[PDB]
RNA sequence: CUUUCU
RNA sequence: UGAAAUGCGCAGAUACCGGGAGGAACGCCGAUGGCGAAGGCAGCCACCUGGUCCACCCGUGACGCUGAGGCGCGAAAGCGUGGGGAGCAAACCGGAUUAGAUACCCGGGUAGUCCACGCCCUAAACGAUGCGCGCUAGGUCUCUGGGUCUCCUGGGGGCCGAAGCUAACGCGUUAAGCGCGCCGCCUGGGGAGUACGGCCGCAAGGCUGAAACUCAAAGGAAUUGACGGGGGCCCGCACAAGCGGUGGAGC
């Protein structure tokens, strides 16, 4: 991105209940091109939203979503002799995609044998506030601003 | 902005007790102010510093000042 | 300790450190901070934020003295000094006046080697 | 940042 | 400080207010400014004193120019005698950095830097341009006189530029143009500002200044490139952001 500033690739709808941040999780879901296995694990895991719990699966993923974006990161940076940890502010497009990036790594480190499983837990845990998401997150938000000494860059 | 020198009569600037009309001509900190704002001919300006600095001896001009809200 | 409710804070922005202390209103002082009494050591003391951590602390001790506002006086010029500044003014303590003192000879004393390179 | 030599 | 450490600090430092001592240097004004023969000169006051510019066109009557040698002045560092010593700081004592670091960076620190008197006499002492005089378009900005003060006329400092000159760069009424006078100097590079001798100096050293040998160059200005731990503008899966790899295992 040396001349322009890159379209944000526009996201086919989803589906079932309609939404775009849908897909982007399936997207992230997904290995290997295989579109189908990831969406059934998607909806699979929507499945066990509604058997664990009267809520409906969407505004559970929505809300988990939510909760693992960050507000303040810590990118690295020279300074002509070292490279200091620097904490910014954090794109929205950035915000939303290091989410579902955590979701479903978060997701993949559970014990559950099952990926639509997996996948279901971790979202339940992550909308209430304590899935391994949202650590690998208060992790950052925590390092940025435990290096707030160096706020006065920023670049 | 607007010189020192079109904001007055005549004047003896030879005259180095007229504290009045020599504290114009300095600045907020008490500094001889430069020719750009002044607006004097190199002559004058040669002459207003060396009564400039007699009113300072007397006691009656600062040589500083503090710079207020900053 | 006394009760003073209003009185001077100086601040002292260096390249190496802000150190603000704060004083009743004949000069005397009543507390005071700076980068290193603060958690910070070595160049961080010289931060921007290192000086509104100490301006802040310096303003709390000052408030335990029950103080309500003060004249600023700044000296120095500094990475942390605008910031200095911005805590006092955001921290409870007014801020009544704000004035930059930063000492200066009228050419006296030789440099050292690294402040002379005007030369 | 860092870079003596070739 | 890149980051540090040495260092200072509970015998209370740093930061803050009040008082005192001392030493050294004068901020703004301050200039693309002024003055001096050069070196060089910068708070303010007084005394002593050198130069120089303009107006009047009053006086003398070629009394002029240059100038070997002599004599005097001559930044810094250095020297002698005696003061003084705040800050800075060769040497030196330490801390960093580094492969090493007799340096660059940090902390100390003596001479010295300051004054008086006496030496030294050098320099990128540079405009790298000897002094004096006459002559040859202008324009523009500036310092300082005089006039009939829009404009004219002296003296000084800059910039652009006629003619012209120059190897070129550039110079160009402040000549490096056109001419005259008088002085100093050069005569390939290295050896060498060395050796010797003389003069001077307390010393440090200074002035004058070779030869043997040896090279076929050493140089100046400008051209095209190339390069830069120079500048500006800009690209590329170049890095960043991502997703999957290699380096591990067997084959
Ligand atoms: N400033 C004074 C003048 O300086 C010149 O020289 C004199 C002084 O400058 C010089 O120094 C004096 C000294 O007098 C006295 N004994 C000690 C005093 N500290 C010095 O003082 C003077 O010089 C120093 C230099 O920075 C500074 O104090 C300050 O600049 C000045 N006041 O000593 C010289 C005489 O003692 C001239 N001779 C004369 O015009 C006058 O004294
Ligand atoms: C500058 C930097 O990142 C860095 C890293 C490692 C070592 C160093 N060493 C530095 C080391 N402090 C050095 N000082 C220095 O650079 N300063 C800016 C004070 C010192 C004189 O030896 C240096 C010049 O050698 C250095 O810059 C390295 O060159 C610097
Ligand atoms: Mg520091
Ligand atoms: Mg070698
Ligand atoms: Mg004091
Ligand atoms: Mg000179
Ligand atoms: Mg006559
Ligand atoms: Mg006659
Ligand atoms: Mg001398
Ligand atoms: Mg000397
Ligand atoms: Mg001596
Ligand atoms: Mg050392
Ligand atoms: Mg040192
Ligand atoms: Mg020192
Ligand atoms: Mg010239
Ligand atoms: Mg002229
Ligand atoms: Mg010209
Ligand atoms: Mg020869
Ligand atoms: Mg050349
Ligand atoms: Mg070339
Ligand atoms: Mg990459
Ligand atoms: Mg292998």
């Amino acid at each position: 991105a040396r001349r322009r500033r890159a379209e944000v690739r526009q996201l086919q709808p989803d589906l079932v209940y309609g939404d775009v941040l849908v897909t982007a999780f399936i997207n992230k879901i997904m290995r290997d091109g295989k579109k189908n296995l990831a969406a059934r694990i998607f909806y699979d895991a929507c499945k066990i939203i509604q058997e664990k719990t009267g809520q409906e699966p969407l505004k559970v993923f929505k809300q988990a979503v939510e909760n693992v974006k960050p507000r303040m990161e810590v990118r690295s940076r020279r300074v002509g002799g070292a490279n200091y940890q620097v904490p910014m502010e954090v794109s929205p497009r950035r915000q939303q995609s290091l989410a579902l990036r955590w979701l479903v790594q978060a997701a993949n480190q559970r014990p559950e044998r099952r990926a639509a499983v997996r996948i279901a837990h971790e979202l339940m845990d992550a909308a209430e506030g304590k899935g391994g998401a949202v650590k690998k997150k208060e992790d950052v938000e925590r390092m940025a601003e435990a290096n707030r000494a160096y706020a006065h860059y920023r670049w | 902005k607007a010189k020192v020198k079109a904001t007055l009569g005549e004047f003896d600037l030879r005259d180095y007790r007229n504290v009045e009309v020599l504290k114009r001509f300095l600045s907020e900190t008490g500094k001889i102010l430069p020719r750009r704002r002044t607006g004097l001919s190199a002559k004058e300006q040669r002459i207003l510093a060396k009564t400039i600095k007699r009113a300072r001896i007397l006691g009656l001009l600062p040589f500083t000042e503090k710079l207020v809200r900053k | 300790k006394r009760q003073v409710a209003s009185g001077r804070a100086y601040i002292h922005a260096s390249y190496n450190n802000t150190i603000v202390t704060i004083t009743d209103p004949d000069g005397n002082p009543i507390t005071w901070s700076s980068g290193g009494v603060i958690g910070y050591k070595g160049s961080r003391k010289g931060t921007p934020y290192a000086a509104q951590l100490a301006a802040l602390d310096a303003a709390k001790k000052a408030m335990a003295y029950g103080m309500q506002s003060v004249d600023v006086i700044v000296r120095g010029t500094g990475a942390g000094r605008e910031q200095a500044i911005r805590a006092l003014q955001a921290s409870g303590l007014q801020v009544k006046s704000i004035v930059d003192d930063t000492p200066v000879p009228h050419n006296g004393c030789r440099p050292k080697k690294k402040f002379r390179k005007a030369s």
